[PDB]
């Protein structure tokens, strides 16, 4: 395989943290710009701002990561996920892995205190 | 004892080469036959055209 | 000799340089002779004649619901728990067929009675996941489970497809004489 | 009045039957080409296959134009049946310009291939419909050009005039290469698989396909091979019959339709026989075969015929 | 239990009719293999596709399939 | 700018980017039949890991059985007997006959020739009888164990293998006759899929495709077994 | 008509797809009643291991069938 | 009322009937191209249309003896040079980029 696929980039490992910060910056710009495509493409029920606030809160999850090479693998995994999402490779049931809390409320009795955990012995 | 064995003389040799016996005639022979059957056909056809013209004269 | 290094006695063979492909003028047949094959489709009619030869011979086809194809005695189909003559269950809860199964279909519960002999309270094969390797027939020392050569047992639910002890003892009941015949004919080669 | 409505009843009912028994004949003979039983049977009960799957074919799903193209494809395939004669002077409508009609309807038959690709459109499916259309017109050329070089010997657009001219010798035996290239242009009009890239409401395309199969078989049978002609049969009758009677006209119309049906049936069998033995074409190979190699031969045959009529007296009189 | 195998690693390759099929097994010394990978032959045949099938027609992308011989019990596995 | 449109050309998904008729780049998906058979054999003994190899590459199953039961034998330092060696040789070779009898007559169907697929199946049925009379089930014979070969031949089998080998030469020449000389067959396939001898190596190709390009290499004669 | 002709859109995806093609082979034809496995009808046949990746594809093929 | 005209009135009725039984019994519910595809149909017309210029000669071939012959021969011989124009120029052939251009490896 000589030529690559469409949105791919050669996986290459930066030696500094600021260059990685620039790359994750451009990456969030790519997700956020392609967010109107995903609602048309995967036929979701909901609004484009919920896609955008999810992309934001999935980069909130790894804001305080110190180690450089763990940021490096995290960037490579994020670019692979962008690559799958911007094409039609993922389907609409694996795109909705990302939104389990939105689609339906499962029922009563979400346990909060120790008693509600304990009546069904920590579920 | 009881297991299967080949015969003591061995089997006869099978045919594993290509069997393509030639069965077409020579191509110039088919072409000579084609030219012959064509030319005889044109003989009959143009003879029929001349006979049909003489009948048209009569009518 | 000594070879060059980077180099062995596996030279190119004598004649691996293949000749130049011959031109139009180093051809044995005439252009008219070649054009007779070109326009009159010489080898098209040959392959037409082959399929016409196949039209006039007697076909290979067989009726399924009234004839079954040729089978071996060592063939494997639905399971059966055998019995002894003079009526005895023959599975001694020895637990070998469960330990060998490459898909973990067997599930056996074993309990011992006052008599000192050993049997199974619950025998079970999941036939959604049995794979028909016949290792379970090969492992049992007392020849208590076999592969009957039946294949015509397709069901409509999965709960029918979970074979307990009773169904497999019924299968050992029905298929017995052909089962014993197949095992006796198989028995020299085992 | 009653005299002609019973006549068109008999003809429509016979052609409607024969096109339906072809759908059984193809399954049977391709079964025995590959040593299978195929369909169970072929008898009077034998239509109940082609009837039963013709019923069940109307039970699937489809996903104003979609109404019209199967309709015009089937009626274009069905109106061309008048102009074939089945015996001497037996036509369902007699017209002096029958080849011009037959040719105009081979021209009308292309439209369903265009309008079928519009329905349930994609980009790639639309391109595929374009390719089927262009091969259909490309071989329609050589179809029409050989119609010309057949009626060069007749110099008449009437069809019974062709066959009565053909009485002395069939046109197939002088012009044997023409028979070969017509047979391949005839499985080219249709999508028969040496020539079937572009395949590999549906009941109308299904019926009209086989109707075009047997109708271009008819178009072979009257102009290249003998139409209703087998032999002279002047001597056998003078021993059997004593005088013209309805039994005698029955017996002659019977043997004429037998001689026509044997041509049509052997040619129809050869379509299914050339189906099985060969793989299909690249479309570039299809267009290249039509234009660059076969059609210069067609201009050459077209120039060599009037010159041969010229060298001798031999011009045909109307 | 089964039989037990000496510790070591091997790559044994034979000629399947599809091509060179090898298997690379690593033995713990126990009776279960520690690791064992197949070299499916059609894996590199389908991996070689878009170096071979460039500039060909689209029905020229179908005859090229059947001689790289993809059965797909191989290529995914 | 060239704008190429994308289409979704066993189980296999394959992306094609087309500029008209030409393929400019191609991208085969794979994985829709990945079922994890490489990880499962780490939890099964070798006697139990044996059927995981006629599960994969199921058309030529005894050869796939054989490659595992050779890697194991080399790792065991044991030695299959002589009768075992000839027996596994000839079953691997009727397995080769079966695999080419499917592959040739399936390339012939994909190209379009419809008779050899049907003819090939009848011949194949005789071979599946040869498997059915040796192991229990057809199409999944576990018959070559790692220690050797599972059990002995039947009583009258070798005679029927000769009886098949007599007629098979003629019934192979028959299917050969209408494809080898055929112009449509030859036309559709003389310039398609060409592989240079240096790039037959860098792509990791082997078998009939490395031997297509001119390089004399096969493991039967180079490093025999 | 539905009885005497039966056209299963086959989902042959692994090992069992060839055994299904052994029905289409000259021995076990089922040419006579009228099952032909060569290929929008109202039956499909799942034959072989259904992976994680394919369960939406299987349901999507099952959805666009007549009722 | 002759026997020709019931047929071409009666067939659209047969098609309408086979269509109305279908409406009774059924279930309901730009890319760039190559120049060869357009050119086959555009260029098909001047070769379909000389054929109909050839149609009046073939009916009246007896009358124009020895003279309409040569006029038709010259007509066709003027058409053959435009035919050999398009077959000299490789007009219908569609090309692709599969060749590596076969340039020898040059060093230093
Ligand atoms: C669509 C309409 C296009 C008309 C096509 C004409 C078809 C045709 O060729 O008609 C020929 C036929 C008689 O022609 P002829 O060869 O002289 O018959 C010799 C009799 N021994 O003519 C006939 O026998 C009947 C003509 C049938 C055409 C029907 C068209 C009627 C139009 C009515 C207009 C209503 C609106
Ligand atoms: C008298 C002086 C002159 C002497 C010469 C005789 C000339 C008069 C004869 C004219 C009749 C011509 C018949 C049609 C010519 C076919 C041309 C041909 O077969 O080859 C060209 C073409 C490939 O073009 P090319 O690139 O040059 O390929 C080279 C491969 N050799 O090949 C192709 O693309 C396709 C080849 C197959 C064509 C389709 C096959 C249809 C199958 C029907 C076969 C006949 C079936 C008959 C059935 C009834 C038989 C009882
Ligand atoms: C019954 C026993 C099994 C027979 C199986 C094969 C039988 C096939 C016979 C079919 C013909 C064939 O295929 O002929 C093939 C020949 C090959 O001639 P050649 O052999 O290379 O010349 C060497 C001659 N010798 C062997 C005598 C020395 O083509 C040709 O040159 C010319 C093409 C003829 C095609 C005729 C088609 C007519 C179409 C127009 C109407
Ligand atoms: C290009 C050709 C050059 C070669 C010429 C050699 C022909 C032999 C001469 C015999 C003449 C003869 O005697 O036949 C005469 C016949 C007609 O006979 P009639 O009705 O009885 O004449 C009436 C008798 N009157 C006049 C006294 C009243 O006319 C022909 O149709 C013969 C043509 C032979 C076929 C040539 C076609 C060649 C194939 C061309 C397609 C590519
Ligand atoms: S045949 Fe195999 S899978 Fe089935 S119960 Fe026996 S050992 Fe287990
Ligand atoms: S069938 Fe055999 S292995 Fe299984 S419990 Fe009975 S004796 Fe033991
Ligand atoms: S059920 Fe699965 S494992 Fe068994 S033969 Fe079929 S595809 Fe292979």
């Amino acid at each position: 395989a000589i030529i690559a696929t469409a949105f791919a980039e050669t996986v290459k490992f930066s030696g500094s943290k600021q260059e990685l910060q620039k790359r994750t910056l451009a990456l969030y710009r790519q997700f956020l710009r392609g967010a109107p495509t995903f609602a048309d493409l995967y036929e979701v029920q909901f609004s484009i701002p919920t896609i955008r606030t999810k992309i934001r809160q999935e980069f909130e999850r790894h804001r305080f990561v110190d180690d450089l090479s763990i940021q490096n693998v995290l960037y490579a995994k994020g670019h692979m996920e962008y690559q799958e999402c911007i094409n039609f490779w993922k389907q609409q049931a694996q795109f909705l892995k990302y939104f389990p809390e939105e689609d339906d409320i499962q029922g009563r009795h979400q346990p909060s205190n120790f008693v509600d955990k304990f009546l069904k012995n920590r579920a | 004892v009881g297991q299967d064995l080949p015969p003591v003389g061995g089997y006869e040799p099978v045919q594993w080469r290509r069997n393509l016996p030639a069965r077409g005639f020579r191509p110039l022979v088919y072409l000579a036959a084609l030219c012959g059957i064509c030319g005889y056909g044109f003989y009959r056809a143009l003879g029929g055209i001349q006979e049909r013209r003489e009948l048209k004269r009569e009518k | 000799n000594i070879y060059a290094g980077g180099s062995a006695a596996a030279a190119p063979p004598a004649g691996f340089r293949i000749h130049r492909p011959a031109t139009w003028e180093e051809s044995e047949e005439g252009a008219l002779s070649k054009a007779t094959k070109y326009f009159l489709l010489a080898e098209m009619f040959r392959g037409l004649y082959v399929v016409l030869e196949q039209f006039f011979r007697a076909p290979y086809t067989i009726y399924y619901p009234f004839e079954k194809g040729p089978v071996s005695p060592r063939f494997r189909g639905e399971h059966a728990l055998r019995r002894y003559p003079s009526g005895e269950e023959r599975c001694i809860a020895c637990k070998l067929c469960e330990a060998i199964c490459p898909a973990l279909a067997i599930t056996i519960d074993a309990e011992e009675r006052i008599d000192g002999s050993r049997r199974t309270t619950k025998y079970d094969i999941d036939m959604t996941k049995c794979i028909y390797c016949g290792y379970c027939q090969e492992s049992c020392p007392v020849d208590a489970i076999v592969e009957t050569p039946n294949v015509e047992y397709a069901t409509e639910t999965r709960e029918e497809l979970l074979y307990n002890k009773e169904k497999l003892l019924a299968n050992g009941d029905k298929w017995e004489l052909e089962l014993q015949y197949a095992l006796d004919a198989d028995a020299p080669y085992r | 009045m009653i005299i002609n409505i019973v006549e068109i009843l008999i003809f429509l009912v016979c052609v409607l039957f024969s096109v339906a028994y072809l759908t059984v004949a193809e399954r049977k003979t391709l079964a025995y080409m590959q040593r299978r039983l195929g369909p169970n049977f072929v008898g009077y009960y034998g239509l109940l296959q082609a009837f039963a799957d013709a019923v069940k074919l109307l039970l699937k799903e489809i996903v104003i134009i979609l109404v019209i193209s199967p309709l015009i494809t089937l009626i274009t395939a069905l109106i061309g049946w008048v102009v074939i004669p089945l015996g001497p002077g037996i036509t369902l409508g007699e017209l002096n310009l029958g080849i011009l009609f037959s040719l105009a309807i081979g021209s009308l038959g292309v439209f369903g291939s265009l309008l079928s690709g519009w329905s349930s459109n994609s980009k790639y499916s639309l391109l595929g419909s374009i390719r089927s259309t262009a091969q259909l017109i490309s071989y329609e050329l050589i179809l029409t050009s050989i119609f010309i070089i057949i009626i060069m010997f007749v110099s008449s657009l009437n069809i019974t005039t062709i066959i009565e001219t053909q009485r002395v010798v069939w046109y197939c035996i002088p012009l044997l290469p023409l028979l070969l290239i017509f047979f391949i242009a005839s499985v080219a009009e249709t999508a028969r698989p040496p020539f079937d890239l572009t395949e590999s409401p549906f009941v109308f395309f299904f019926l009209a396909e086989y109707s075009n199969i047997i109708l271009i078989s008819a178009f072979n049978g009257y102009l290249l091979l003998g139409g209703y002609l087998s032999f002279n049969y002047s001597y056998l009758f003078n021993i059997l019959f004593n005088d013209y009677s309805y039994v005698s006209f029955l017996f002659e119309g019977l043997i004429n339709s037998s001689a026509y049906a044997i041509k049509l049936v052997f040619l129809m069998f050869s379509f299914i026989w050339v189906r099985a033995a060969f793989p299909r074409f690249t479309y570039d190979n299809l267009i290249n075969f039509c234009w660059i190699i076969l059609l210069p031969l067609l201009f050459g045959i077209f120039l060599i015929i009037p010159s041969t009529l010229y060298i001798f007296d031999s011009f045909p009189t109307l | 239990k089964g039989y037990s195998v000496p510790p070591g690693e091997t790559y044994t390759a034979i000629e399947a009719p599809k091509g060179e099929m090898g298997v690379y097994v690593v033995s713990d010394g126990s009776e279960r293999p520690y690791k064992c990978k197949i070299r499916a032959p059609g894996f590199a045949h389908l991996g070689a596709f878009d170096h071979i099938a460039r500039g060909h027609f689209l029905p020229d992308a179908v005859a090229i399939i059947g001689t790289m011989d993809l059965v797909f019990g191989e290529v995914d596995r | 700018r060239i704008r190429a449109f994308t289409i979704n050309f066993g189980v296999l998904r394959l992306i094609l980017e087309l500029s008209g008729e030409e393929i400019i780049r191609s991208d085969p998906h794979v994985g829709l039949l990945h079922r994890g058979t490489e990880k499962l054999i780490e939890y099964k003994t070798y006697m139990q890991a044996l059927p995981y190899f006629d599960r994969l590459d199921y058309v030529s199953m005894m050869t796939n059985e054989q490659v595992f039961s050779l890697a194991v034998e080399k790792l065991l330092n044991v030695e299959v007997p002589l009768r075992g060696k000839y027996i596994r040789t000839m079953f691997g070779e009727i397995t080769r006959v079966l695999n080419h009898l499917m592959s040739v007559c399936s390339h012939a169907m994909d190209v379009g020739a419809l008779t050899p697929f049907l003819w090939g199946f009848e011949e194949r049925e005789k071979l599946m009888e040869f498997y059915e009379r040796v192991s229990g089930a057809r199409l999944h014979a576990a018959y070559v164990r790692p220690g050797g070969v599972s059990q002995d031949l039947p009583a009258g089998l070798l005679d029927d293998i000769y009886m098949w080998a007599t007629q098979f030469g003629d019934r192979l020449d028959e299917i050969e006759e209408l494809l080898t000389d055929n112009r449509i067959w030859k036309l559709r396939t003389v310039n398609i899929g060409t592989v240079t001898a240096q790039d037959a190596l860098n792509l990791g190709l082997s078998g009939p495709m490395l031997r297509g390009s001119g390089i004399p290499f096969d493991i039967r004669k180079n490093a025999p077994y | 008509a539905r009885q005497g002709s039966f056209w299963p859109v086959t989902f042959g995806l692994a090992c069992c797809a060839v055994e299904m093609m052994h029905v289409s082979a000259p021995r076990y034809d089922q040419d006579r009643l009228g099952i032909i496995f060569r290929a929008q009808s109202d039956i499909m046949i799942v034959a072989g291991t259904l992976t994680n990746k394919m369960a939406p594809v299987l349901r999507q093929v099952y959805d666009q069938m007549p009722e | 009322m002759n026997t020709f005209i019931i047929f071409i009135i009666l067939i659209p009725i047969v098609g309408f009937a086979l269509l109305a039984v279908n409406i009774l019994l059924a279930v309901y519910k730009r890319l760039a191209f190559n120049a060869a595809f357009i050119l086959v149909a555009i260029l098909f017309l001047p070769f379909d249309l000389e054929i109909s210029t050839l149609l009046p000669y073939v009916m009246s071939i007896y009358l124009v003896s020895n003279y309409g012959f040569t006029i038709v021969l010259l007509f066709l011989l003027i058409l053959i040079i435009g035919f050999v124009y398009e077959i000299n120029t490789n007009a219908l052939k569609i090309n692709k980029h599969n060749k590596p251009n076969t340039d020898s490896l040059i060093y230093k």
